[PDB]
RNA sequence: AUGGAGAGG
């Protein structure tokens, strides 16, 4: 009576642009990207990531109400490094893993039987 | 309801005191708290 | 009659109760668009325009406190200490 | 291959229980939520009645319609009815099927799953027929009327996602476990006199080696083999809910990735 | 003069007791433009502890009794609830008188 | 509400990928505070809880009769033969983070119950509205669209406060504010104002 | 009511699996805690969805109308 | 009873004495008795107190009495407060009870004791004795709807 | 009393409430459908117009709008059902009800309302389903729960009556409490236990953990403290991150007992300037005590920055806690085999000692203490030895709670739970009682029909041997039953008369107020207090510090 | 047959019940230190026998399971709130025109159950589900 | 700046105070008569068994934000054992030929009892505690 | 509008 609608998990609205970026006004060289119809399965996965990353300072996510499917990302990245740059090699590093791990599955799914 | 059927009203010294006597005849958990509490029993 | 301006016995403080209203008054003067008397700097809000306006001790305002006898003691907002 | 590392220990038309060696925790936990909330299915998600006589109410049944658990197979050639260009719904982004009962016998008339009838056109596409597991045939009991009892319905399958409900959820359970001797001091035990004796030995404690007293901890250590098992409800077979979860997960990364490429522009 | 000297009695016992010249310069070592400080802020502070004119004073006192007397429920004196409602009623005849003698 | 007196509405919903999980894939329907366990001592719904996990287990029907010598040791080496550790203990997985928990929970089947009173049967707000003839002051009652009583204990509550514009407002501008007219000598509101 | 369409808490199909206990039961004489196992019900998540279960609907068709 | 008292040396130590406790109470005759101290004897009565000792040293009992309810319960109320309420029943002169007896006959303005208690009785004999209102009572400006006299509504604002 | 002290009022609303780890203190959750309901009377200017207009664009539905339109011959413009609710042109000096909106003011309250701090001004936060939402650290002045408790909510009309709550009513202007010169509100429930738990000497943190921790409070300067343990790990203790939490120049010493700045045992408190130095947190640091970081921090930093930091702690340790876990099982009450056959023995001993004294008194040879009845003396002696012997197997049974045993935690941070709580569940209940007196005789000179006549036995008269754990019998249970309805029929009672007395008290002390005089007076100025309370100060700017000329040796007291 | 007698609360004044059958004796004539204290037939001198010692309680009561484990106000709070529990009150639920009717979805007879349950049909006309039920603090909401 | 202290202590005694991850340990100095140790050590990252023997060092070097320990190519400063950093929070006087130092690592706790020990340590912030064996 | 019953914190 007062819920909103279920599709609003994952289906963006009137005008909001699924990553923001902002200049974090605290620490030099540091960012605070708003993710949009996302949630812990995004968040800690780019997080965790992002801290295998050695030019990477700072790395840590946060979903600030549950009732909203949204998340903040904070990055802080050495002198020069571009943290749009850490996000972009991170999200990458992750989709080769997960390229990997879906080929290896299947071989070995193709090798079994029932 | 099978609770309802079974109740008792007693209406206005120690009226309200889960009584000995009940033993066996009243229920010593079942009673309404608040203003009728001791008053209102349930056989 | 009156009182003195000189044997003012009461606080020469601002009082919270006074403040308050003080604000709240203001802010009822800004909220019909009287004129303002402070810099705004992009204050749209009549409540945080009388604080700043209060904050420059440019609120014209005057208190009459009343004393339990009748008598009464006139203190001018520009006047009184804000230490709150 | 390469980085991730697979072993199935056993294989069915209904779970993959296997280990998961060199990744994240963080990787095989998302895995885990995507195959439980976000690889897309199609289920029941509209139902017209015309005639109900039942014993039962009508959204109570048209709810029991939604859980029954449809063939999503070619399932990433139907569109999502609210991305198609169609006005309602249509052949490209919605399966509709029909229920007809009525009780004939004097005894009681069953209604299964099987009972329900494709209507709209497929085309070619692997999808909308009921799941039946059932050893008779007929998977899931829907209804049941007496004599003179009719139900006649009609419901329109979509494309959904179970973030949305939990009917579009392709998974049943998946189970999930690391560091079976608690060598990364992960939980710390409650015991009462001991926590050897009285909490009992996980099934995946053959494949890995007890720790040794005469070893210290073990800090630098982190999680790295994950034994799972996904166990499939069977609009998706087993092997694909793993696929596709990780297809998924991968396919959302990378929105991600292309959206910051999208904001570049001047 | 005489209720402000009054007024500030117990207050200034702790004053003297705490900025007393042996503690000031042998416990806490203080200075000038420092010991200034200490001074400048007790006495704003002070200030601002007083009690506004203007506060109603008495509906804090009556709830301020009332509703810890709503948190009273439970061997000599009647106590609690009880004992509360035969204070306020002035009971001429109370459950249990007493004398304590010394 | 369980079975015992541990009432409580909702609070928040999770969906199954949010939740705590057991090792086997078991996610709570129900989560309830470890702090309504200890100072109501309801010992009772935690042991309904470690009888009825047997029960579901063994396929069996907890007893959970009163006087009887049905005893919490009895019932945990049952549960032990299960293989599950015998105080209802699980360690269960974050469901954020896929980490372990440090703590190993309490869980189990716990017989709850849906009581009549909903959120969606309660809510209710008003602006301005109906208006009873004899007073002139807002009708009683949701079900009537009516305004919630502004009673002596929330008078005092302002009077406390200070708030002195508020109280008028309240008893004014809400409510019953009215317009009459005096006589310069009488004081009664006797006057015949011929308005206009 | 009815038997349930799926568990609440995992999620896995247990409404097909309503006819099939029943006549484990009675026909072959099994107990429940068997009945359930057979019927391939192990997490006691989903086994006291069937255990607990009550069919009031052979009540309900009772009634003529 | 445990007592502390100042040590010949200086600090406080604890030197317990003999202390008598009574059912029943006659303050007027047990302090003149011989072989006590009768500049500390005790009654939990109040009421006694005011009679025996004196008006103030009633109020002082008073308090201590009301202190003692809440002290007991675990609770501590600042004194300002419970000291209000105690010299509000304490200034009239005797003990003035919070009841229609006590101080809902005070004279002060009609409308604000027929707030309370005894609600057209007390309107009626303000319409034969013919009163006045003042309207600095805070429940009459209620009634009238207008600012009461408290806090924001305790002075003037002008320009 | 029913239309004049009191009057149904508009611009209100209530609903069932629920708590809220993610709103701020003074925020109240407002479920938009209330939202859109409630107007608040805002006039048109220029600062404000181009919202203004927006709003009433968006008609009344949904939020942000606005219901109606109030022109200069002052008509009422109807969004709902109008011909023009589409272009209007506001004209300066225009009302326009609009919806309640984010950070509104609005007065909340729960009933029965006390205190002032039952009715305090929050911030509007509109939100989604349909309860109010506070924050857990709001719950005791309003002395709310979330079993089915309702809250009301006032929305002030005038620009005035808005600045009287925001500057008189606001809930940070509120913590620090004139009624027990202390804080009314603190740390409690999850984040209670888990701070406890948080700051622990074993209690460290990687560093994965720690940034998103520190990242979790929103005043964090973004400087990743230096880790307590570098080589050759960086864990984090709790007492670390936690203290990034508190504001800097907050200085706070606390001495609990064996406590000797070694803190062998991890006791008392010490922050050094924003840093804790050493000592677990609980209770006694984090609660609404008196000598604690509450009462420090909004004297010290002003009520906002102290509002400020409830939300901190609650944001870092919720977390924290979230990630490490808490539960109560059977097992935290199962004591010791041994344990359990010294409680038993433990109370048989007392049984045993109870029968002598009995038989003694039997046979004429127990003598009657000064001013007692023989009978009287009796009775006295059992229900202590019975007493004793509960108090003493509770205390049996605490001390084998070992420190990872979930009652004793709770206990251990004072988040719910007392000894008797682990007594009565673990070892014995305890000795029954109505009245004041054990299990009377309500059949002749016996209690039920069970026993023999004249049997003053322990058993007999409502002693309750078992623990809640092993299982009260029968007779136990009827008269634990017996006992249990005394309770519910006083606190029905007790409710009943408080409520009365607090009512009388208010209406005598109503008119009371301190003048410009410092002279507390009432309506006809008669002086009740020649200065407030007699010192002119007001009780929240007081606290108890020690006179240290009053003790010591004359000798000390010279030196 | 005589074998079973029907007592007033006033006749119950002259008579010597046992709580337990075997308590006759029966004839006695170590121990489990898991069960509750149990007194003993101390009283060797009867005339009558309590059926069962349960019966002294109502209808609600004879609802919440181990009830002699629980603190007595909260069984008391249980037999209030039992008559607020949804489920299928009467199976003629279609044909009756009730202002207001509420019927649970998927009632479910109790995993732990009384004897008393049997009497008070609760096992065919449930309210109340099994739920899987964790305590834990979690999310802190 | 450069070194603090340099000491090498022997444990005589070790105490997991109803902990498993830490013990207070009390140690004394194998040069000077008149000094001992008291310190609360992470036994589950450098164990210390009693009759060890542990050099023992007060160095405030190698405040901006941790970087990660990137001391890949930096000077790490220690090739010792075990390290944490803490602050002085209480400077006592024991005897005008004594003087004690009160350390907080993180609320691990160290108390250190010498006399020419004053003219070195500083009131914080900094004080890198290392240790070797 | 009366009057009444049950229930919520
Ligand atoms: N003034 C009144 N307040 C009541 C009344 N009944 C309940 N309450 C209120 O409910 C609040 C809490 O009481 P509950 O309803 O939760 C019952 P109880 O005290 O047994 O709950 P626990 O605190 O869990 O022990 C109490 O502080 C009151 O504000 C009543 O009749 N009058
Ligand atoms: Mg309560
Ligand atoms: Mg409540
Ligand atoms: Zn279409
Ligand atoms: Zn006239
Ligand atoms: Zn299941």
């Amino acid at each position: 009576m007062n819920a909103p609608d279920r599709f609003e998990l994952f289906l963006l609205g009137e005008g909001e642009s699924k990553l923001k970026i902002d200049p974090d006004t605290k620490a030099p060289n540091a960012v605070v990207i708003t993710f949009e119809k996302e949630d812990h399965t995004l968040g800690n996965l780019i997080r965790a990531e992002l801290l295998n990353d050695r030019k990477v300072l700072f790395a840590a996510y946060k979903v600030e109400h549950p009732f909203f499917a949204r998340f903040k990302l904070r990055i802080q990245t050495t002198e020069g490094y571009d943290p749009k740059d850490a996000l972009k090699n991170a999200c990458n590093s992750i989709i080769n893993k997960l390229g990997a791990l879906k080929t290896n599955f299947e071989t070995e799914w193709n090798l079994q039987t029932l | 309801t099978l609770s309802h059927l079974r109740r008792t009203n007693t209406p206005i010294a120690k009226p309200r005191q889960l009584h000995n006597t009940h033993w066996g005849l009243v229920c010593p958990a079942e009673t309404p708290e608040g203003q009728a509490c001791g008053l209102v029993k349930n056989l | 009659k009156a009182i003195p301006k000189d044997q003012r016995a009461t606080t020469p403080y601002m009082t919270k109760y006074e403040r308050a209203r003080i604000l709240g008054t203001r802010a009822l003067q800004i909220s019909m668009n009287a004129p303002v008397f402070v810099d705004l700097e992009g204050e749209t809000d009549p409540l945080r325009i009388a604080m700043k306006e209060l904050a420059e001790k440019k609120i014209p305002l005057v208190i009459r406190r009343y004393l339990p006898d009748g008598s009464f003691e006139d203190w001018s907002v520009e006047e009184l200490i804000v230490d709150l | 291959e390469e980085g991730p590392q697979v072993k199935i220990r056993e294989a069915s038309k209904d779970n993959v229980d296997f280990i998961l060696s060199n990744v994240d925790l963080a990787m095989a936990n998302s895995l885990r939520r995507v195959m439980i909330a976000e690889i897309p299915t199609l289920a029941i998600d509209s139902v017209e009645v015309e005639t109900n006589t039942t014993v039962l109410a009508d959204e109570f049944i048209a709810h029991r319609l939604g859980l029954i658990p449809l063939q999503s197979m070619d399932i990433e050639q139907l569109e999502y009815s609210r991305d198609c260009f169609c006005e309602d719904h249509c052949d490209k982004c919605s399966v509709v099927l029909t229920l007809q009962a009525f009780g004939e016998s004097e005894s009681t008339t069953n209604v299964y799953s099987k009972d329900l009838v494709i209507v709209s056109n497929l085309m070619g596409r692997n999808i909308g027929h009921p799941i039946i597991q059932d050893k008779e045939g007929n998977g899931v009991l829907i209804c049941k009327l007496r004599k003179g009892q009719e139900l006649k319905l009609t419901c329109v399958a979509k494309k959904g996602i179970a973030k949305e409900h939990a009917k579009w959820g392709p998974a049943a359970a998946i189970e999930f476990e690391y560091d079976p001797w608690n060598k990364l001091k992960h939980t710390d035990y409650w015991y009462e006199q001991d926590s050897a004796k009285e909490w009992p030995q996980s099934k995946n404690c053959e494949y890995e080696d007890p720790p040794n007293e005469g070893d210290p901890f073990d800090y630098k250590a982190q999680a790295d083999t994950f034994y799972m098992n996904v166990e499939s409800v069977g609009s998706i077979p087993v092997d694909q809910v793993v696929v596709r979860g990780i297809d998924t997960l991968q396919k959302k990364v990378a929105s991600i990735l292309l959206a910051l490429t999208q904001m570049d522009q001047d | 003069q005489n209720a402000q000297r009054d007024a500030v009695t117990l207050f200034c016992c702790l004053l003297r007791s705490r900025l007393a010249t042996r503690r000031v310069l042998q416990e806490y070592r203080l200075t000038k433009q420092a010991f200034d400080w200490v001074l400048s802020n007790i006495e704003a502070q002070f200030l601002r502890s007083v009690v506004h004119p203007g506060e109603m004073v008495g509906v804090l006192a009556a709830q301020s009794i009332g509703e810890p007397a709503t948190q009273m429920t439970l061997k000599k004196v009647t106590s609690g609830v009880p004992r509360l409602k035969e204070i306020l009623n002035v009971a001429k005849n109370m459950k249990t008188p007493s004398l304590t003698v010394y | 509400a369980s079975r015992h007196g541990q009432k409580g509405t909702i609070g928040i919903t999770y969906r199954r990928e949010d939740m705590p999980f057991t090792a086997e894939g078991i996610v709570p329907d129900l989560i309830i505070n470890p702090h309504a366990i200890p100072s109501r001592m309801t010992v009772a719904h935690l042991i309904e809880c470690l009888l009825s996990k047997v029960a579901a287990l063994s396929g069996n029907e907890g007893d959970a009769s009163p006087f009887t010598d049905i005893t919490v040791e009895g019932i945990s080496k049952l549960l032990r033969e299960h293989g599950y550790q015998s105080r209802g203990f699980e360690v269960m997985y974050n469901g954020h983070t896929g980490k372990k928990l440090m703590a190993q929970i309490f869980f189990g089947p716990t017989y709850y119950q849906r009581l009549r009173h909903m959120v969606d049967d309660k809510i209710h707000a008003r602006a301005r509205g109906p208006m009873q003839v004899l007073t002139r002051q807002p009708v009683e009652g949701r079900s009537r669209d009516g305004g919630l009583r502004f009673g002596e204990m929330e008078r005092d509550c302002m009077i406390a406060h200070g708030a002195a514009s508020f109280l008028k407002e309240r008893l004014m501008e809400a409510s019953d504010a009215f317009r009459v007219h005096i006589c310069g000598i009488c004081g009664l509101m006797t006057v015949i104002a011929k308005l206009n | 009511m009815i038997v349930p369409v799926r568990c609440f808490s995992c999620g896995k199909v247990v409404g097909d699996k309503w006819e099939s206990y029943l006549n484990l039961l009675q026909e072959d004489e099994l107990d429940e805690g068997t009945a359930l196992s057979r019927l391939g019900l192990k997490r006691y998540c989903c086994r006291r969805m069937i255990l607990t279960h009550v069919d009031l609907i052979e009540k309900f068709l009772r009634y003529n109308p | 009873y445990d007592r502390k008292v100042p040590s010949p040396t200086g600090e406080y130590v604890k030197e317990p004495e003999w202390v008598l406790e009574t059912d029943g109470v006659n303050l007027s005759e047990v302090m003149t008795v011989p072989g006590i101290d009768p500049t500390r004897i005790y009654t939990n009565s109040f009421i006694d107190i005011m009679e025996v000792l004196g008006i103030e040293a009633g109020r002082a009992a008073l308090y201590k009495e009301v202190y003692n309810v809440i002290a007991s319960d675990g609770s501590y109320v600042n004194y300002r407060h419970m000291a209000l309420l105690v010299d509000v029943m304490t200034t009239q002169g005797g003990l003035t009870s919070v009841t229609r007896h006590g101080f809902n006959r005070s004279n002060t303005g009609a409308l604000m004791r027929c707030s309370f208690e005894e609600t057209v009785e007390i309107l009626f004999e303000a319409g034969a004795s013919a009163e006045l209102d003042d309207c600095r009572g805070v429940s009459e400006n209620v009634i009238l709807g207008q600012m009461a006299p408290i806090g924001t509504g305790a002075f003037d604002v002008m320009i | 009393r029913g239309n004049l002290m009191g009057k149904r009022v508009d611009f209100s609303a209530r609903t069932v409430i629920s708590g809220d780890p993610n709103l701020e203190l003074d925020q109240v959750g407002v479920p938009k459908s209330i939202a859109k309901t409630l107007t608040y009377p805002e006039v048109v200017t220029p600062y404000n117009i181009d919202r203004l207009t927006q709003l009433v664009r968006n008609g009344p539905n949904e939020h942000p709008g606005a219901k109606y339109v109030i022109r200069d011959s002052g008509d009422r413009i109807d969004l709902r059902y109008s011909k023009r609710a589409g272009d209007i042109q506001l004209q300066y000096g225009w009302k326009v009800e609009r919806h309640i909106m984010d950070n509104d003011p609005v007065l909340f309250n729960r009933q029965p309302s006390l205190h002032k701090m039952s009715m305090m001004a929050h911030r509007v936060k509109v939100i989604p389903y349909s309860t109010f939402r506070l924050n857990l650290s709001v719950t005791s002045p309003y002395n709310a729960d979330f079993d089915g408790d309702e809250m009301n909510l006032h929305v002030p009309q005038s620009e005035e009556t808005r600045a009287e709550l925001s500057q008189l009513c606001a809930v940070p202007l509120q913590i620090v409490s004139p009624q027990s010169n202390k804080p009314c509100m603190g740390i409690v429930q999850d984040t209670l236990c888990g701070i406890r738990k948080l700051t622990l000497r074993d209690t460290f943190i990687e560093l994965d953990q720690v940034l998103n921790m520190l990242y979790w409070v929103p005043d964090w300067d973004g400087v990743i403290p230096t880790p307590a343990i570098i080589k050759p790990k960086p864990l984090w203790s709790g007492k670390q991150i936690l203290s990034v939490a508190i504001p800097n120049g907050i200085h706070l010493q606390r001495f609990d007992e064996g406590t000797t700045l070694l803190s062998p045992k991890d006791n008392g408190m010490l922050i050094i300037d924003g840093q804790i130095i050493f000592g677990v947190v609980e209770k006694k640091t984090v609660g609404s005590s008196n000598g604690g970081l509450i009462h420090v921090v909004t004297r010290e930093k002003g009520p906002q920055v102290c509002a400020k930091l409830f939300g901190n702690i609650q944001k870092v340790v919720n977390f924290w806690l979230l990630h490490n876990g808490f539960s109560t099982g059977i097992g935290d009450t199962i004591a010791d085999g041994p344990t359990m056959r010294e409680i038993t023995e433990t109370i048989a001993e007392a049984k045993k000692k109870v029968l002598d004294v009995t038989k003694e008194a039997q046979a004429n040879l127990l003598t009657a203490k000064h001013g007692m009845t023989l009978r009287e003396s009796f009775e006295d002696n059992v229900v202590r030895f019975l007493n004793e012997a509960r108090d003493k197997a509770g205390r049996l049974a605490e001390v084998n709670l070992k420190d990872l045993n979930n009652v004793k935690q709770m206990v251990m941070a004072g988040s719910k739970g007392s000894f008797i709580n682990i007594a009565q569940m673990s070892a014995c209940v305890g000795q029954q009682s109505v009245e004041g007196k054990r299990i009377a005789f309500g059949f002749v000179d016996r209690t039920l029909p069970h026993f023999s006549k004249d049997d003053y036995s322990p058993e007999s008269k409502g002693f309750v041997e078992n623990s809640y754990l092993r299982g009260l019998t029968p007779q136990e249970f009827f008269f634990h039953a017996m006992g249990g309805r005394e309770g519910l029929i006083d606190t029905a009672v007790k409710t009943a008369e408080t409520g009365y007395i607090q009512r009388r008290l208010v209406k005598a002390l109503e008119d009371i107020m301190v003048h410009y005089d410092n002279t507390t007076r009432n309506s006809l100025g008669n002086v009740i207090q020649f200065i407030y309370g007699e010192d002119g100060m007001d009780a929240a700017h007081i606290e108890k510090q020690s006179l240290d000329t009053i003790g010591g040796s004359d000798a000390a007291f010279e030196k | 047959e005589g074998l079973v007698e029907y007592i007033d609360a006033e006749e119950e004044e002259s008579i010597l019940i046992a709580m337990q059958p075997e308590d006759l004796e029966p004839a006695e004539a170590d121990v489990d230190p898991a069960k509750r204290i149990r007194v003993s037939h101390h009283a060797t001198t009867f005339t009558h026998c309590e059926i069962h010692p349960s019966m002294i309680l109502g209808v609600a009561a004879s609802i919440i399971p181990f009830p002699d484990h629980n603190q007595s106000p909260r069984n008391t709070y249980q037999s209030a709130m039992g008559k607020q529990a949804m489920g299928v009150f009467l199976t003629n639920y279609n044909v009756r025109m009730d202002t207001m009717a509420n019927i649970l979805y998927y009632p479910q007879k109790p995993l732990g159950t009384t004897r008393a349950m049997e009497y008070l049909k609760f096992r065919e006309l449930p309210a109340g589900q099994n739920a899987i039920v964790a305590i834990a603090c979690y999310s802190g909401y | 700046s450069n070194t603090l202290f340099d000491d090498i202590f022997q444990v005589s005694e070790v105490d997991p105070g109803r902990y498993n991850k830490v013990c207070r340990i009390e140690a004394a100095s194998t040069t000077q008569d008149q000094c001992k140790l008291t310190l609360d050590i992470n036994v589950e990252l450098f164990p210390v068994a009693a009759q060890d023997s542990l050099t023992v060092t007060i160095a405030s070097s190698l405040t901006r934000s941790w970087r990660p320990p990137q001391a890949g190519d930096r000077s790490l400063a220690d090739d010792y054992d075990y390290v944490m950093y803490g602050t002085a929070y209480k400077f006592e006087e024991v005897s005008k030929d004594l003087i004690a130092v009160y350390y907080s690592f993180g609320g691990l706790l160290m108390r250190l009892e010498g006399n020419y020990r004053n003219l070195n340590n500083l009131k914080q912030e900094n004080a890198y505690l290392l240790i070797r064996r």
